[PDB]
């Protein structure tokens, strides 16, 4: 059925702000993402007459 | 409804034209869609929502005017509350002539939540949350990194931590007062609103024009004339009204393009100055950029840019190199 | 080139990219890095040694529980705190949260040998 | 990912679709009277002086 709902804005998350506590990475992941952009559009011409 | 105010005869005459109304509807629908997209691109950059920490002492740094006020009906920071109060029956008259306004997809509360999440993210983990997971960093160390980023050793920060926190806290208080007293501070957002209102008022106003017709009112044309004479008079009014709507839409499209450019810029600034640190000159404030904090506003975004400016200076002798042995 | 603009060339830290063509357009493949496993360590802004204050030159002071080391900011590769990893400026009285530790002097064993 | 996601290239597809509509509209707009007796010039000229 069609359901109505309030949208979620994002995942709930958290961090511990804390003085003298720091996180440091121990490993990494390489990822590749794709970005798409248009450059041109069909060139057309209309004869008025 | 704008053109043919519940007149069957007008509608049938309107149908002698091509798909005019369809094109106008497509243009306005397209604009409305873009307006929600712009909002999402500017604010919903981070989909992880962090809570504002309960510890209101970031190594001497305040931020209470920036962070949301938990005691209010709308969880706006003191600064945001001011911005909303400063930027500001005709709506019925417009409604009755077929001119309406659609709600935004995101509400002000939703925007405030995105803004708060970004602020919580930045205060807790600096820029790390914007490029991977959020890594907590003691606030003064986030500042140390930001100092190294502008060519000043971190030694300066630690030695002067109290001074820096005090100058910072004073600067924030000054902004809220500046916005409160300056009547033109939010003129850019007010101008957008004013232009849209004027464009709609113009459409309502032109309904009264005759355009060569005996009268502006279809009901009077129909109550006094026979069919073929009325058709001539009605067609004169239709032509005029079609032109009025077409003019409106063309301008509305041009204004929408301008706004997309503004929104794209705003999105860029957030990505580069809020979720990072920028080396671009005058991109995010005059002076050296350290960090930024977004605030929401009606129809837009307000950024607080924290920068450094060199102060007292002295005249010294210099030389390219030292000759030793 | 390699851009430092955040999210300009994609999410994470930008390394490089490769274009691909497309009908009426361009598609970019952006190679970026994202930090993965991470650990929480205790920290301090400086180390107090001989009464002088030592700051890391290119890193963060990290406490592993009973020992202090220096790591590069983006990766956990602990170094011994030595005089070649720090610089000294100011005394132990000014920096807030400075902790007492040993800074190793690499010359000492040669003086004794 | 590109192979499996049909919406992946929507940004380019949309350019194409919008320009197609712009031309389809011009062609369809030919079949209008605009107050004339017919949409076709040849019929107007064939029957009227
Ligand atoms: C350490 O990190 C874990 C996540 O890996 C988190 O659940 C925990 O609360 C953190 N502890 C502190 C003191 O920040
Ligand atoms: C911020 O300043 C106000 C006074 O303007 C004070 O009442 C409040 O406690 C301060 N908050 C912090 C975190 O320093
Ligand atoms: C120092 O700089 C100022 C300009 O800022 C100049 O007027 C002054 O003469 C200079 N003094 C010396 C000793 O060079
Ligand atoms: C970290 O602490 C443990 C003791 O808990 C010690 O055995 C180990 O050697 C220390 N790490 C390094 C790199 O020295
Ligand atoms: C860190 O937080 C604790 C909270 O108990 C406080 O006692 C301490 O003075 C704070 N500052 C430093 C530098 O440890
Ligand atoms: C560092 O050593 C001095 C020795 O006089 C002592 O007074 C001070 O409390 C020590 N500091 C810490 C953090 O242990």
């Amino acid at each position: 059925s069609i359901i109505a709902y309030t949208m979620s804005l994002g995942a709930e998350n958290s961090c511990a702000y804390s003085n003298n506590s720091i996180a440091i990475p121990t490993n990494f992941t390489i990822s590749v993402t794709t970005e798409i952009l248009p450059v041109s559009m069909t060139k057309t011409s209309v004869d008025c007459t | 409804m704008y053109i043919c105010g519940d007149s069957t005869e007008c509608s049938n005459l309107l149908l002698q034209y091509g798909s005019f109304c369809t094109q106008l509807n497509r243009a306005l629908t397209g604009i409305a869609v873009e307006q929600d997209k712009n909002t999402q691109e500017v604010f919903a950059q981070v989909k992880q929502i962090y809570k504002t920490p309960p510890i209101k002492d970031f190594g001497g740094f305040n931020f209470s005017q920036i962070l949301p006020d938990p005691s209010k009906p709308s969880k706006r920071s003191p600064i945001e509350d001011l911005l909303f109060n400063k930027v500001t029956d005709l709506i019925c008259a417009q409604k009755f002539n077929g001119l309406t306004v659609l709600p935004p997809l995101l509400t002000d509360e939703m925007i405030a939540q995105y803004t708060s999440a970004l602020l919580a993210g930045t205060i807790c983990s600096g820029w790390t949350f914007g490029a991977g997971p959020a890594l907590q960093i003691p606030f003064p160390m986030q500042m140390a990194y930001r100092f190294n980023g502008i060519g000043v050793t971190q030694n300066v920060l630690y030695e002067n931590q109290k001074l820096i926190a005090n100058q910072f806290n004073s600067a924030i208080g000054k902004i809220q007062d500046s916005l409160s007293s300056t009547p033109s501070a939010l003129g850019k957002l007010q101008d957008v609103v004013n232009q849209n209102a004027q464009a709609l008022n113009t459409l309502v106003k032109q309904l009264s024009s005759n355009f060569g017709a005996i009268s502006s009112v279809l009901n009077d044309i129909l109550s006094r004339l026979d069919p073929p004479e009325a058709e001539v008079q009605i067609d004169r009014l239709i032509t005029g009204r079609l032109q009025s709507l077409q003019t409106y839409v063309t301008q509305q499209l041009i204004r929408a393009a301008e706004i997309r450019a503004s929104a794209n810029l705003a999105a860029t600034k957030m990505s580069e100055c809020v979720l990072g640190q920028s080396k671009r000159v005058d991109f995010c404030g005059k002076g050296y950029h350290l960090m930024s904090f977004p605030q929401s506003a009606p129809h837009g975004v307000v950024f607080l840019h924290v920068t450094y400016v060199p102060a007292q200076e002295k005249n010294f002798t210099t030389a390219p190199a030292i000759c030793h042995d | 080139g390699q851009s430092k603009r955040v999210d300009f060339c994609g999410k994470g830290y930008h390394l490089m990219s490769f274009p691909q063509s497309a009908p009426h357009g361009v598609v970019f493949l952006h190679v970026t890095y994202v930090p993965a496993q991470e650990k929480n360590f205790t920290t301090a802004p400086a180390i107090c040694h001989d009464g002088k204050a030592h700051f890391p030159r290119e890193g963060v002071f990290v406490s592993n529980g009973t020992h202090w080391f220096v790591t590069q900011r983006n990766f956990y590769e602990p170094q011994i705190i030595t005089t070649d990893n720090t610089f000294v400026s100011g005394n132990c009285d000014v920096v807030i949260g400075i902790v007492n530790n040993t800074v190793y002097d690499p010359l000492q064993p040669e003086l004794d040998s």
